[PDB]
DNA sequence: CCCCCTTGAAGACGTGGTTTACGACCCCACCGCAGTGAGTGG
DNA sequence: CCACTCACTGCGGGGGGTCGTAAACCACGTCTTCAAGGGGG
């Protein structure tokens, strides 16, 4: 019981906070998008084309 | 605890060697076997003895077993 | 002590159940009909999440959970 | 006295972490260069011979 | 003191008939530091 | 135009009513081996 791991199937995809909020942001740098716009899109405040 | 239980088992084995051949199989079958637990009647037919005779034989054999162990 | 957002969503599911089982010919407003369904979903969520382990499971325990607070 | 010990310990930890992996590994190297050693004098007083 | 009975019953192990009981589901009209970012103005 | 901040951020020291299943049994019983005693100093 100290070695066996489980898993949870997510109904919808979720972003990893380490690759988002740890400066410099990896997702923002890869997408060349501002971090604020990514945060707004992720937490359901605006749309993205 | 493992050391204490191992040295007590060896005393049982040494004591069982002093028993007669017929008495050893009586104790071994009923008490030492794990797959089967031989009853009084089953040992009676194998050696042609009475049902009480098998039961009465264990008492004397166990006294000898205790005497060797306690000494 | 439970989050307000979690309680709201539990009630939303209860509201949908009352809507699916609404008879317009009775003449009563949906507000009075759905009040029993919404509070039933919230009560069940509090029982299962008030502590790390469920406190009330049987019939008698559930009655005492909501009455001992006032008594 | 009560407050300087934490700063001393932090500086010691930083020095140990930066310098921890240096070990003498060779008997001799083929270099010929070096540094110039001279006595130090400040204000006309020979501080160190 | 080896041997086969006796003879009366004490407990021994299920056992799923019989019967509660649990659990679940349904309705309810400081500290200084450094890297970042706009944000100018040019 | 890229220079030159400066505000910003992050880092260390509530009701009732049914149903199914692993508990939860009290009877259930017949098996075991409990055995009273039997004889060879």
């Amino acid at each position: 019981r100290r070695e066996r791991m489980g898993h949870i199937e997510l109904a919808s995809p979720t972003a990893h906070i380490w690759f988002l909020k740890s400066l410099p942001s990896r997702i923002g740098l890869l997408l060349d998008m501002p971090l604020r716009d990514i945060e707004r899109v992720l937490y359901f405040e605006s749309y993205v084309v | 605890d493992d050391n204490w239980e191992e040295q007590a088992a060896n005393r049982l084995t040494d004591a069982m060697q002093g028993l007669d051949e017929r008495s050893q199989d009586i104790i071994r079958a009923r008490w030492l076997d794990e797959d089967n637990k031989s009853t009084l009647q089953e040992l009676a037919d194998r050696y042609g003895v009475s049902a009480e005779r098998v039961r009465q034989l264990e008492k004397n054999a166990m006294k000898k077993l205790r005497a060797a162990i306690e000494a | 002590g439970l989050p307000q957002a979690d309680l709201i969503q539990e009630g939303n599911i209860g509201l949908m159940k009352a809507v699916r089982r609404f008879n317009p010919e009775v003449g009563v407003r949906l507000v009075s009909f759905a009040v029993h369904w919404i509070k039933a979903e919230i009560h069940e969520y509090v029982l299962r999440n008030w502590r790390i382990v469920k406190v009330a499971t049987t019939k008698a325990q559930r009655k005492l959970f909501f009455n001992l607070r006032k008594t | 006295t009560a407050l300087k010990t934490a700063n001393s310990g932090y500086l010691t930890r930083r020095l140990v972490d930066v310098a921890q992996d240096l070990v003498v590994t060779e008997d001799d190297c083929g270099t010929h260069e070096g540094i110039m050693m001279t006595p130090v004098i400040e204000g006309g007083d020979v501080k160190e011979p």
